[PDB]
């Protein structure tokens, strides 16, 4: 039959060096060329706090709904993440510093097809 | 989360997991959650089995002497030494004698031997033995314990109960020391290892109520009325089957009552020799469980009371991996009895008193006068709140601690 | 041999801001261009309970089967689970706030063939 | 099985896991069956030196 | 319906021998033909630190983030990992040595689309 070599889908990452100590790095689907992503990965370089949004605006971030997803300690990787996003449904994905000090913040992940 | 852990074979990180059941060779918890544990790490089996001092050690039988029954120096079958006594008799009873080569004196002692039944047949196929010493004007003073198939099959220590004196017998003037049993068609028993211990402390009293039946209200207000406490022998799987034995609630409330405490007793009530090894370990490991979610702790979840009495070696083995401490059954006082120190926390008896409280009284009265443990039992169905009322004031009048079995343990 | 890029099927998610002490999300595969979904993520702000339902009629629910999944406490996600519906077989995923206060709920998964 | 526990990283619902080694910072566990201990709680260094 | 057979998509690996004492594996996306790649293998022959860096230059390091994702020690793999990295995000994979002593370093997993 027929054989087909399949390579995976299109690499995200978002990142911030030097995030100030309330400050995020806010994920935006609309970086992405299919307007979705999924994280897999948050390497957070310190304390962090993850949180999910839905914006009452097609391509700015206005809060609507907000949950604050997870909070990590310390230096590190949360690997193994399906957190998704996209540009149509509005939803935005904000990794915010807690650390008391600056911070490198990597994020990556694959876009998805909305 | 981190990056995959060391090795070959499936590895992973995770942030937070959920299982039914894991599995697993090392554990490595930095803080751990879990008080309810099934398998305990203590093996309570040969622990007190070399408590005390050997009296007699049988090791050399010039020093014994028949007066009834016959008598070898076993050397193919050993429980401590280089032999054991084989005792063995014929349409008749034993009655082996060691003459002291001093006076003795055995004030605040007591006694503990090692036995194992090959046979014994007749009017029963068990035996009362007797440890009867013999003072300076041919007095008695007895202790005894029973010979039983299932309990007797393996060698295991016995811990002997008082049982009769001869009126003015000079306990600081022992002379001679017996071994005896009833007469029998058929005996054949090996002994080894007579040991003293250590009793000179009060004398003290445990009672358990045994299959939770509803009349333990009426138990817990009766015993209640002097601060004696109550073990339940716990099933739970008996709990809101019936009128007849109580509710969840009306358990977890008589356990909430300071004297009330809970023991287990198998989740169905599965005795040894009705269901095998596997059936009885299922059903000793779900009835720690279920209790331990009705909040039955640690020290008091720690001990078990055999289902029907019945136990073996067998049963023994298993349950030592559950629980440090077991009870069986019997209808006379020196079944209740034990010395402070016990030396086997698994072959020794209690007394009921579902059958009218006269050898239980009488075991609380000589747990007061030799200074010894009584362990005494009923059922509350089969007992009348009077005859309750007649054992709680028994034990209020006596010169008895009345006793948890958690504290009977930390004792040893 | 031939190779191929795969990018992951359609992005799918349902949300709500503020939903009342015992209101639900009604998740409905209708929504999906596919007609199913497969749910990975639930972020709900406050305690929900998970329900499955399936519907006797094809448009609407009206409760014929109905089974609580799971329940969730405080503010958090349960993320990479695969929790399934489709309009054809009427199957409906509802999340019902038990927090004795409004929430927000942020579901997120994937389409799948019917 | 139930859903998977909150968090973000790897999360996952089991009925029945096998391990060679687990590395937990907390564990929960319901029923343990671990009567063999390899670490053990007690320090006894210094409980003894002021008696 | 057509029948195809799915091969998974090109093999990557990165490998030194011999790495001096605080020296590194730089595994860089640009060595892949897609631009990305998903480590999951690191196999490391004595204790290394693993740090994911953005760099500053589109085709050099120039550090701009960097997250110590984790310390592995002694000889062994972690193994089934998904670290990810590409060309157009600048992003570099480091697993440096800290054995005290020379190791040999080999690294595997998967290119990815970019
Ligand atoms: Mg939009
Ligand atoms: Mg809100
Ligand atoms: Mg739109
Ligand atoms: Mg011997
Ligand atoms: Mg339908
Ligand atoms: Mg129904
Ligand atoms: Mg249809
Ligand atoms: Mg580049
Ligand atoms: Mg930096
Ligand atoms: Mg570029
Ligand atoms: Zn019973």
């Amino acid at each position: 039959t027929d054989t087909i070599v399949n390579v995976q889908g299109s690499f995200f990452s978002a990142s911030a060096s030097g995030v100030a100590d309330t400050e995020s790095l806010l994920i935006d689907p609309q970086d992405a060329k299919f307007g979705a992503i999924e994280i897999h990965n948050i390497a957070h370089g310190g304390s962090v706090d993850v949180e999910l949004l839905t914006s009452s605006d097609d391509t700015e971030l206005v809060e609507d709904a907000a949950v604050t997803l997870d909070s990590f300690t310390g230096e590190g990787i949360s690997q193994g993440n399906q957190i998704e996003a996209s540009d149509n449904t509005n939803t935005y994905i904000r990794i915010t510093n807690t650390s008391g000090g600056a911070i490198d913040i990597i994020a990556t992940g694959r876009e998805v097809s909305q | 989360t981190g990056l995959n852990p060391d090795g070959l074979g499936r590895t992973a990180a995770f942030s937070n997991t959920s299982a039914e059941s894991v599995s697993a060779v090392d554990a490595t918890i930095d803080r751990l959650y879990a008080q309810d544990r099934i398998e305990i790490p203590t093996d309570s089996r040969q622990l007190f089995s070399t408590r005390g001092t050997v009296l007699r050690n049988f090791e050399d039988l010039s020093g014994w002497t028949a007066n009834i029954g016959s008598l070898s120096a076993e050397t193919s079958d050993v429980y401590v030494g280089s032999q054991s006594a084989r005792l063995t008799a014929s349409s008749s009873a034993v009655d082996i004698r060691y003459s002291f080569g001093t006076a003795q004196d055995f004030t605040g002692k007591g006694f503990s031997m090692a036995l194992k039944r090959i046979d014994v047949s007749g009017s029963s196929d068990s035996t009362p033995i007797k440890i009867r010493l013999v003072d300076g004007n041919t007095n008695y003073r007895t202790f005894s314990a029973r010979c039983r198939p299932g309990g007797g099959d393996e060698w295991g220590r016995r811990d002997f109960g008082f049982e009769s004196e001869d009126t003015g017998f000079d306990v600081t003037n022992v002379q001679t020391m017996t071994v005896t049993t009833n007469s029998r068609s058929s005996i054949d028993i090996l002994v080894d290892d007579i040991r003293v211990v250590d009793s000179s402390g009060t004398g003290q009293v445990i009672v358990t109520i045994d299959d939770v039946h509803t009349g333990d209200k009426t138990a817990a207000e009766v015993f209640g009325r002097y601060g004696i406490p109550i073990g339940l022998a716990a099933n739970a799987k008996f709990l809101d089957q019936s009128s007849s034995k109580l509710t969840t609630q009306e358990f977890k409330d008589l356990l909430a009552k300071p004297h009330v405490y809970a023991v287990n007793h198998g989740y169905n009530h599965y005795d040894y020799g009705s269901y095998s090894i596997d059936e009885i370990e299922d059903d000793v490991i779900r009835g720690k469980y279920e209790l331990q979610d009705l909040g039955v702790r640690e020290p008091n979840i720690n001990h078990y009371v055999y289902p029907s009495g019945n136990y073996a070696q067998e049963s023994i083995d298993m349950l030592s991996n559950y629980h440090v401490m077991s009870w069986g059954t019997g209808a006379e006082s020196f079944d209740a009895l034990t010395p402070n120190q016990l030396t086997s926390p698994w072959h020794n008896l209690r007394c009921s008193f579902d059958s009218g409280t006269a050898e239980a009284e009488q075991a609380v009265n000589d747990a007061a006068t030799y200074n010894q443990t009584a362990h005494i039992y009923f059922h509350s169905d089969n007992v009348t709140q009077s005859e309750m009322e007649s054992v709680a004031q028994t034990i209020n009048s006596a010169d008895v601690t009345p006793i948890t079995l958690m504290d009977f343990y930390n004792q040893q």
